[PDB]
């Protein structure tokens, strides 16, 4: 067998340790980004919703990198923490050196460059955490970026990771909307997919986290929705669902 | 399992009862079926249902019955099993728990199965080998399908590989209605609601829920079961074991 | 038991870990590159669109310098790092020596960078073999092929990735002087070379052409489509 | 040398559209079979004694079978009773003293033990069943593709028997021993059934598991008897299917049951290449795993040709489809190329299962003419057991 | 050791043997000895008081013992007067006494191959190399 | 906590044919002897019906199935599969009840925890302040106890001592009374024995805590 | 919604669209099958003659007299003579399987003819010795020795000159010139163990020995030395060694010793210890007789059997060098119809780490290729093609995309 070290090449040319890190994201949480013009969002899930969990951060799965960048996380907690620390440090280094915000891709390229280095040098376990990126820049505007524990990344319009990733991406493709992807429709689609990809039904507001990024007067306000607006969003989805039963 | 019964009758009953359809169509008769799925779904209940209405010699080879201490004995028993099935043709062999004998071929050596491997290879040749077999069909049922080798699961031996997924709501309601037909249900017991309280209940767990609902009346010396007798019985049968450790549970964000 | 280390020689003098590195390229998408008289065209096949992802972040043909470009194979994770290292190296060489890099020099640098990764334990080789093709030679076109081991070779035309054997074998029989006599014929040579795709769809073929003292020009999916149609019309002669 | 006891195959009819000429050929075969039956039955009925009768009274009933161990005199011998004892028997006159050889099975008088016959052809019924009497009905035309593979097996088991001059005029000893290895469902046992349908030599078949026995001495003795029968019966072919059952890699086993496995393997090795050279008996072995066999078993000299059966190519898959859809009733819209072009690892057994499933979906819709949609459905309903296992989007 | 199988015949032999060792008491002239190359598979019932007892321990010969043993099994052969048996012992390690005689036998055989009467030290060295089936090749990278 | 003792009581109180087998008894060598032993056990229950099969310490041979890579785990998984087949298979056994005792309850194979094979998963927890009183009363009912021996002061202590520990506390106290040639167990012996059965830590290493 | 095929649909499916000749053709086919069955039944029982002599050599009148007068005598062995008074000895006889008895002579045979241990013939009634018997010769062990000398000579074994000389200096030289081994006082090794990779020429060198032997060569099958009944293998090897001792200058060759020479381990609850005890009896016999053994896995043999008291010499058959590979090619191409320009030296370098059997396969496959295309001379081009498919096609992968590193 050829998965003893992350630098061992299998006879078929497959990095077994890397793919072991890749498939381990199935144990990570569900975070998805829906198609949206003039905006973009991530929809995370809180597995640990135990009542004895006091809530202090409200963004345990949502992290802000730059003034115009936000990222989710799906992987080992410690790896996600160190990766987001390096993310913020690299973004601020770029801001200091160029006096200009990082243009989305070059930050994701920076993380993927750091991440792949763990998959090449021995003695370091590959970073077993994949993370979405949202952001805006003067080059391509709103973008959605998919990190992958192999250091491979990719532009995306609608994708998800974590538990039930395949079901989430298939459902996002079922109603995949190009162009006509207003922020309200994006939020509705995010709630609609989260209703099914999450095993627990009724989509309790406290167990669902949405973070949105919008361009308002050239400020790029990054928003995390409080309990009230998430409650009214799931209420809207519930009222919409009631109409769908008129077929019978 | 209405689809599964109809799919399994296209191999067990149709090729035997009316072989003229297959000869006229110009296709070979399907031979083997593999009923795989989570435990408690009906993969062995379907075998009993098939044996109840089959009008063919139904041989049952369940578990490690072909694994003998003496070498070359399990292969001999498989040979005579297929000999007895041929003189009594048409015949149907049902091999429950095929993982016992049909697991993936391990590398020969100190640590590795080699005799159960040998009876497995004899069976492999018996299903599809030099001597073509006539009117012999096998319905071996398993739980793990990925542990079986490529040779035992290759077509020509297993034409249909029928899956037994956990029943849905409209199916669990059906299971609740066939295992409670003899039960003295009261008025106002919505069997669909109890089915709605069992997401992914295997199928044997529905029967367990019915049995425990009856048990909750046995300890009270009654004959009728109420809605609360079922709802308090669902939580008993459909019990879950949590991680019981947030430190391990927060290993992954 | 001679294949779980990179610095262990097999009884027959084989670096089996190095050989397993050449398996990664054989799993990657087919990339073909042929050198013409004035237009050095390189093409890649099996785009494999996921129908939900923008293709800008998928790019596989990248220009190391203003006059050199390279298309890789194998895993993209190491490909991006070798991309950045080659870009930094060519800029640094332009800094230390006023003359910009030549294709052979950048190929040698990439080969040495890979070799220093295949030479020691605790460092996995770059699992790619890139096609170094460019017109920075100031008059004479050259195209090169690197290897994950660290060996670089100069070919008149090459083929890497999943389908290297078939494309290479078919390419010998139709690579002659008359074929390369015209720039349009030179690009059409890439067109029929990548036409032997896994599915031969014809819409997953991305070809880039660089000319003498010109800039890199990735063919838009209207000129590429036009060239595919022209090749089909030429191939319509069989009827 | 009793000669090649080749299998009895009736002449083939090769209209397959169920036309009248098929009936004419089948009726011709039926008329000849009826005439042969008339000949034999009328020979028994039409047919309506002192020398052999005295012999049969002398022998009596029953008539035991013992093993000769010593010819003491020209009229006296020592035989072993079938329990294991010994007796100083007398040799009677009608017994032919030339066929009387030590180790042979002799007939003994029941009351007064004495050699009264020689029982030649005393083959163990575990081996007389190994001989193929009814040939398989799969000709070489029933295999699509594998032209290279067929040619390799045809130059070692058929050509050396039809044109031995080619081999002898050049100085070769024709290849004697081929191994058929590859993924499951590629056509190895099909090739065995195809050569058995065309060879003129006796074709012994074994799964490599009949030749393994619980008794200590029975295992290697059975393979020795099998090869003795193969050599006795002139040109012969021994097809050891699934050789991985017995011929696995040797190792220092701490189990007695496994040590006999290697012991009968080591007699299969001896019977292939040992001190005494083999006769005119070819050996065809088949296995799904060639990397597990012992190096000595697949060593050249024992196995000369390692015929590899890779998963069928696009052209080979297209030919396999036509082979398996020849008896179908395909619709005019059934373009099989839609299913062949798929990059799925489709074996020949996969193709046959697709054809059977595609026919069954036609019966689902009350049709005996399969359309293109039936095939596209049967492909999905049959392509299980392999799911989809591949690396993710690491490589570009 | 103990394990109806077919070994129930030698078992009676071993038990009868055990009965006779315990039947006779010491101080009589019936001292017994037994030899075996594997006591790991020996039934410890055989190794009990009143039975065999006093397990004598036979080790692999050490360097001086190996030299001495190689000296004894060459007395009948015309060995040259100048053969360093001590150096032979240094070059012979992990060698049992049987191999320490086979080295002398092989040295004599190699001397016969060379067509010489007396056995030189080089003949003994080649015997050491050949008793373990090794072939001596002059490797070029030493010099 | 009384798992084996309850099965013993059932065996003493059953009109059926009790058939006890231990989990370790099915792990015989000579592959095809363990599963054959399971087949013999269930068949023997079958002719002499009604019969009850008590399989104690099933965690030995009924651990969760996995991808075995040697005959060692393959055989024990085969024993588990034979258990699954004989407890609920194509041959439904009637009037054959099975009691099965384990100390883990989570390593058990999910197919064996089905509510068609093991319907009732009864839990035997550590005795509380109420059950401990009953256990002390039943064990000491036969023991000769001095009137000054008040059992309540020992059942009220917060130490989580098991029923086996309770029986230990009683038997060793009686043993200590025997050692001093005294025929009546005194409260001093009870207190002395109580300290020797609850100090289970003893060794430890003081750095795991 | 897989609607079940009802009877009305079934009848239409079996009738509508049917060819008018389908029913008749199928009936004719079933009639053909049944007719074939019954006709093979009518004549399947073929006569199996029981080896009757020609009627000319028949004496039925005296044959009946032989049947009635002579009686079957049970073969026994006289284990002990009691000699109660030296006039009524009261011999004790072993009847092998029946039992052990104390019997006396019949008046026909003389007291002095029956000596202890020799085989005796007793009657079925009183078990009296009626006739002496010659010593037992095993019907299988007698066949074990090779009466026909193998045709392969020493010149057919190439690339193993050192191994051939090391084998000869033990097997042939001590049997033909027992004077060089006496002058120096060297005890000639009484056994070698030919070991090496499969196909290196271990058994070929044994056939070469048998061809030039001047001696009595015995091929030990190995399969026969493992019998179902307990103790029969030890008896087999005992009488094998006894017959070898009776012959002058006997050679024994235990081919594939691993069958009866596995490493010893305790397996009493089974038949493994039977061949184990046969191996122990063989070791006892081993420690003018010379013994040969060949094995491709010498690490599975018992260390006691490999010690230099039973196998004094261990010859290793390694893979031949280039010079030996050309010699093997020339030996295996002496009878081939090759063109007289063949660079066998060039062909040897394209077969690195190749056994002597793979070179024979390459030579055979060159003619195979020269037969595939109708050429009566196998040119050099075929030999390269034969090498590419015998050696390179199964040596390793070493494919071109990964072989661009060696140049
Ligand atoms: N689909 C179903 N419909 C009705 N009853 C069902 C169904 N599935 C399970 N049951 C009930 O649950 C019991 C579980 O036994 P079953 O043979 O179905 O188990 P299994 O897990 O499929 O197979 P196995 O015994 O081979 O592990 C059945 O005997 C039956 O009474
Ligand atoms: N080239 C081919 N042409 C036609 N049919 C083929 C071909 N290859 C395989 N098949 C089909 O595959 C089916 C499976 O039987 P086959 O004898 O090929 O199995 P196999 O490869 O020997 O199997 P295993 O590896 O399990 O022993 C056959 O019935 C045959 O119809
Ligand atoms: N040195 C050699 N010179 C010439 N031919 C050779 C040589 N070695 C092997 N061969 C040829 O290869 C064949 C291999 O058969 P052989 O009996 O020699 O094998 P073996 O080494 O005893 O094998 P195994 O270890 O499997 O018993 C021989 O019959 C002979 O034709
Ligand atoms: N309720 C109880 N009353 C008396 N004794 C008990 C009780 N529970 C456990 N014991 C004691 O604990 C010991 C262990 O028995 P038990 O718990 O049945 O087996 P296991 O430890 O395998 O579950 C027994 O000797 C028994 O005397
Ligand atoms: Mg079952
Ligand atoms: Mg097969
Ligand atoms: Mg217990
Ligand atoms: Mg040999």
């Amino acid at each position: 067998r050829y998965d003893s070290r992350t630098t061992i090449f299998s006879p078929e040319g497959r990095l077994y340790q890397v793919e072991y890190a890749m498939e381990a994201i199935g144990h990570a949480g569900t975070c998805l980004g829906i198609l949206a013009n003039d905006g973009v969002l991530l929809a995370a899930e809180r597995r640990n919703i135990h009542k004895l969990l006091d809530e202090v951060f409200f963004s345990e799965k949502i992290y802000k990198l730059n003034e115009d960048m936000a990222c989710s996380v799906a992987g080992i907690t410690s790896d996600a923490n160190v990766l987001t620390n390096e993310l913020r440090l690299i973004a601020q280094r770029y801001l200091l050196q160029y006096q200009e915000p990082i243009p989305c891709e070059q930050l994701v390229t920076a993380l993927c460059d750091i991440k792949q280095a763990y998959t090449q040098f021995g003695g370091k376990r590959p970073f077993g955490v994949s993370l979405l990126y949202i952001g805006w820049d003067k080059h391509y505007g709103f973008q959605l970026y998919q990190s992958d524990p192999s250091g491979n990344y990719g532009g995306w319009k609608a994708t998800c990771i974590g538990n039930n990733s395949a079901a989430a991406v298939s459902m996002l493709k079922q109603d995949y909307k190009e162009g006509e992807m207003t922020l309200k429709s994006a939020l509705a689609l995010a709630i609609k997919v989260l209703n099914k990809t999450m095993d627990v039904s009724k989509l309790s507001a406290e167990k669902v986290e949405i973070a949105t990024l919008t361009r308002e007067n050239g400020k790029t306000v990054i928003r995390v929705l409080k309990q009230k607006e998430v409650e009214q969003l799931i209420k809207k989805h519930e009222e919409e669902e009631a109409k769908a039963e008129r077929e019978k | 399992l209405d689809k599964q019964i109809k799919e399994i009758k296209e191999v067990i009953e149709l090729p035997v009862k009316h072989p003229e359809l297959f000869e006229a169509l110009g296709i070979a008769q399907p031979k083997g079926v593999l009923l795989y799925g989570p435990p408690g779904t009906g993969k062995t209940l379907l075998a009993r249902a098939v044996a109840h209405h089959t009008d063919c010699t139904f041989i049952r080879v369940s578990g490690s019955e072909l694994v003998q201490k003496f070498i070359g004995e399990g292969a001999r028993m498989v040979r005579e099993l297929f000999v007895m099935a041929r003189e009594h043709a048409p015949s149907i062999i049902f091999m429950d728990e095929i993982d016992s004998i049909g697991s993936s071929r391990l590398e020969g050596g100190s640590g590795g199965d080699s005799e159960v491997q040998r009876t497995m290879l004899e069976l492999l040749n018996q299903l599809d080998g030099f001597e073509a077999t006539k009117n012999i069909k096998v319905i071996m049922a398993t739980n793990r399908i990925d542990i079986l080798d490529s040779a035992l699961l290759r077509p020509g031996r297993i034409d249909r590989k029928i899956e037994f997924p956990p029943p849905n709501e409209e199916a669990r309601l059906d299971i609740l209605k066939i295992h409670s037909r003899k039960m003295n249900l009261t008025r106002g017991i919505n069997l669909r609601k109890i089915a709605e309280l069992m997401p992914g209940a295997s199928g044997a767990e529905v029967k367990g829920v019915c049995t425990e609902a009856g048990m909750y009346a046995l300890r009270e010396r009654r004959v009728h079961v109420t809605q609360e007798d079922f709802e308090m019985a669902v939580a008993k049968v459909m019990q879950k074991d949590s991680e019981k450790n947030m430190s391990i549970k927060k290993l992954w964000k | 038991s001679y294949d779980r280390a990179i610095t262990v020689f097999s009884p027959d003098g084989h670096l089996f870990q190095v050989e397993y590195a050449q398996e990664a390229v054989k799993k990657g998408s087919t990339a073909v590159g042929v050198r013409g008289r004035d237009i050095v065209v390189l093409g890649v096949e099996k785009k494999s669109v996921a129908k939900l992802q923008d293709e800008r972040t998928v790019r596989k043909i990248c220009a190391l310098d203003d006059n050199v470009c390279m298309a890789f194979a194998g895993l993209t994770a190491d490909a991006r790092i070798v991309i950045n290292r080659a870009r930094v190296e060519c800029q640094s060489h332009r800094l230390t020596v006023e003359d910009p890099v030549t294709v052979e020099y950048i190929t040698r640098y990439i080969a040495s960078l890979k070799q220093r990764y295949t030479q020691s334990n605790g460092r996995r080789p770059f699992g790619i073999s890139a096609l170094i093709v460019g017109f920075d030679f100031d008059g004479t076109p050259r195209l090169y092929q690197t290897d994950p081991s660290g060996t670089y070779h100069a070919w008149k035309a090459n083929a890497i990735g999943r389908g290297a054997k078939s494309v290479r074998e078919f390419l010998e029989k139709n690579y002659t002087d008359e074929a390369i006599e015209t720039d349009d014929l030179t690009i059409k040579l890439v067109i029929k070379a990548l036409l032997e795709v896994v599915q031969s769809g014809g819409k997953n073929i991305e070809l880039a052409v660089m000319r003498r003292d010109q800039s890199l020009k990735i063919l838009n999916p209207e000129e590429i489509e036009k060239y595919v149609a022209e090749i089909e019309k030429e191939k319509e002669e069989n009827e | 040398t009793k000669g090649p006891d080749a299998a009895s195959k009736l002449p083939l009819v090769t209209p397959h559209t169920q036309c009248r000429l098929k009936l004419l050929k089948l009726e011709r075969i039926k008329d000849y079979l009826l005439m042969e039956e008339e000949f034999i039955r009328n020979q028994e009925q039409m047919k309506p004694e002192e020398e052999r009768s005295k012999v049969d009274d002398l022998r009596g009933t029953p008539m035991s079978v013992g093993t000769l161990e010593e010819i003491i005199d020209d009229n006296h011998a020592i035989v072993s009773t079938s329990v294991g004892s010994e007796h100083y028997v007398s040799i009677l006159s009608f017994v032919d003293k030339d066929l009387l050889e030590p180790g042979c099975s002799v007939l003994l008088n029941h009351k007064v033990h004495a050699v009264i016959g020689v029982l030649m052809d005393d083959t163990d019924p575990l081996v007389t069943v190994m001989k193929v009497e009814k040939a398989p009905q799969e000709t070489y035309a029933d295999i699509g593709g594998l032209d290279n593979q067929i040619q390799e097996i045809k130059e070692s088991v058929e050509l050396p028997l039809t044109h031995p001059e080619y081999y002898e005029e050049m100085g070769i000893k024709p290849p004697k021993g081929v191994i058929l290895y590859g993924p499951p469902g590629t056509g190895k046992t099909l090739l065995a059934k195809a050569v058995a349908n065309q060879t003129s030599a006796t074709f012994l078949r074994v799964v490599g598991s009949e030749l393994i026995q619980k008794y200590l001495g029975d295992g290697p003795k059975l393979v020795r008897e099998l090869f003795r029968v193969a050599e006795e019966h002139a040109p012969s072919i021994v097809f050891i299917d699934e050789i991985d059952a017995i011929g696995t890699k040797r190792y220092d086993s701490n189990s007695g049951g496994e040590r006999e496995i290697q012991r009968t393997m080591l007699e299969l090795l001896n019977q292939l290449d040992g001190f005494d050279s083999r006769g005119d008996v070819k050996v065809i072995m088949a296995t799904n795993r060639i990397e597990t066999l012992d190096p000595a078993l697949i060593r050249p000299g024992r196995i000369d040709r390692k015929i590899e059966f890779p998963l069928p190519d696009e052209k080979t898959k297209k030919r396999i489809f036509q082979i398996h859809t020849s008896r179908m009733t395909l619709a005019d819209d059934v373009t099989l190329d839609d299913l062949i072009m798929a990059k799925d690892d489709l074996s020949g057994a996969d193709i046959k299962a697709i054809c059977t499933e595609a026919g069954l979906m036609a019966l689902r819709e009350r049709r005996m003419k399969v359309t293109n949609e039936d095939f596209k459905k049967s492909k999905e309903n049959v392509l299980y057991k392999k799911q989809e296992g591949t690396p993710e989007g690491l490589y570009l | 050791k103990r394990f109806k199988a077919g070994d129930r015949e030698v078992q009676r032999t071993m038990l009868e043997l055990l009965n006779q060792l315990d039947g006779f008491q010491p101080n009589t002239q019936v001292k017994v000895i037994a030899a075996t190359n594997r006591v790991d598979i020996l039934d410890p019932a055989l190794l009990r008081s009143g039975r065999l007892d006093r397990k004598i321990e036979f080790p692999m010969p050490n360097e001086e013992a190996r030299a001495r043993i190689m000296q004894i099994h060459s007395r009948k052969m015309n060995v040259s007067p100048d053969v360093n048996y001590e150096e032979l012992a240094r070059c012979t390690d992990d060698f049992n006494g049987a191999q320490c005689k086979a080295v002398c036998v092989e040295a004599g055989m190699i001397a016969l191959r060379r067509g010489a009467t007396e056995l030189t030290h080089e003949d003994y060295m080649e015997g050491i190399l050949e008793v373990q089936a090794k072939k001596k090749a002059n490797l070029q990278y030493y010099a | 906590c009384g798992k084996t003792m309850l099965a013993k009581a059932v065996a003493h109180h059953t009109t059926a044919a009790f058939i006890r087998v231990v989990g370790s008894e099915f792990v015989q060598k000579y592959l095809g002897e363990g599963p054959r032993m399971v087949r013999d056990v269930f068949r023997l229950a079958k002719e002499n019906a009604p019969a009850i099969i008590f399989i104690d310490e099933i965690d030995a041979i009924a651990t969760k199935r996995f991808d075995a890579q040697t005959g060692a785990d393959r055989e024990v998984q085969r024993i588990l599969l034979e258990l699954l087949n004989q407890m609920d298979g194509f041959d439904q056994n009637v009037n054959v009840k099975v009691i099965m005792a384990t100390n883990r309850a989570d390593t058990l194979d999910p197919a064996l925890l089905r509510p068609g094979r093991l319907d009732r998963k009864i839990e035997f927890p550590l005795p509380d302040r109420r059950q401990k009183r009953l256990i002390f009363s039943t064990i000491t009912s036969k023991m000769n106890l001095s009137e000054e021996v008040d059992l309540e002061d020992y059942v009220a202590r917060p130490d989580k001592i098991s029923g086996a520990d309770i029986n230990s506390i009683c038997q060793e106290s009686g043993m200590l009374a025997v050692r001093e040639n005294r025929y009546i167990v005194l409260a001093k012996d009870f207190e002395k024995a109580y300290k020797t059965v609850i100090k289970k830590d003893e060794q430890e290493h003081e750095f795991y805590k | 919604p897989i609607r079940a095929l009802d009877e009305g649909d079934i009848a239409l499916l079996k009738t509508y669209g049917q060819s008018t000749y389908s029913r008749q053709i199928k009936q004719v086919e079933d009639d053909i099958q049944q007719l074939l069955k019954k006709i093979n039944e009518l004549t399947g029982i073929k006569e199996s003659d029981t080896g009757l002599a020609p009627p000319a050599l028949w004496d039925l009148a005296a044959d009946k007299q032989t049947l009635q007068s002579e009686q079957p005598l049970q073969v026994a062995r006289c284990t002990k003579i009691i000699n109660a008074d030296s006039e009524d000895p009261k011999y004790i006889i072993n009847v092998k399987q029946f039992a052990k008895f104390v019997v006396d002579l019949s008046d026909q045979v003389a007291p002095t003819d029956i000596e202890e241990g020799m085989r005796v013939g007793v009657d079925r009634n009183k078990y009296q010795i009626h006739i002496p018997l010659p010593p037992k010769i095993d019907p299988t062990v007698t066949m074990m020795q090779v009466e026909e000398k193998p045709d392969v000579t020493y010149s057919d074994v190439g690339g193993c000159k050192e191994q051939i000389e090391k084998l000869r200096e033990v097997v042939e030289t001590p049997l033909l010139h027992p004077e060089r081994f006496v002058n120096l006082g060297i005890e000639p090794p009484k056994g070698v163990l030919l070991f090496g990779p499969p196909g290196t020429g271990k058994t070929l060198c044994a056939r070469a020995v048998a061809n030039r032997t001047d001696a009595c060569f015995i091929r030990v099958i190995g399969s026969e030395l493992v019998q179902k009944y307990v103790g029969e293998g030890a008896r087999m090897v005992r009488e094998l060694f006894e017959m070898a001792r009776t012959k002058k200058a006997c050679l024994i060759f235990f081919d594939e010793i691993d069958a009866i020479g596995g490493a010893r381990f305790d397996d009493g609850a089974g038949g493994d210890n039977e061949v184990q005890r046969t191996m122990l009896e063989l070791i006892n016999q081993l420690d003018n007789i010379k013994v040969l053994m060949a094995t491709n896995r010498p690490d599975t043999l018992d260390p006691a059997l490999m010690r230099p008291g039973r196998l004094d010499r261990k010859i290793e058959f390694s893979l031949p060098d280039l010079e030996g590979r050309t010699h093997i090619f020339k030996i295996h191409a002496r009878s081939m119809s090759v063109e007289r320009d063949i660079r066998f030296e060039l062909l040897a370098r394209l077969c690195p780490n190749s056994t002597g059997a793979e070179i024979r396969s390459v030579c055979t496959e060159a003619g195979m290729f020269a037969i595939r295309a109708r050429r009566k001379i196998a040119t050099e081009k075929d030999f390269l093609e034969a090498v590419n498919k015998v050696i390179k096609s199964y040596a390793k992968f070493s494919a071109t995309p990964r072989y661009m590193t060696y140049n």
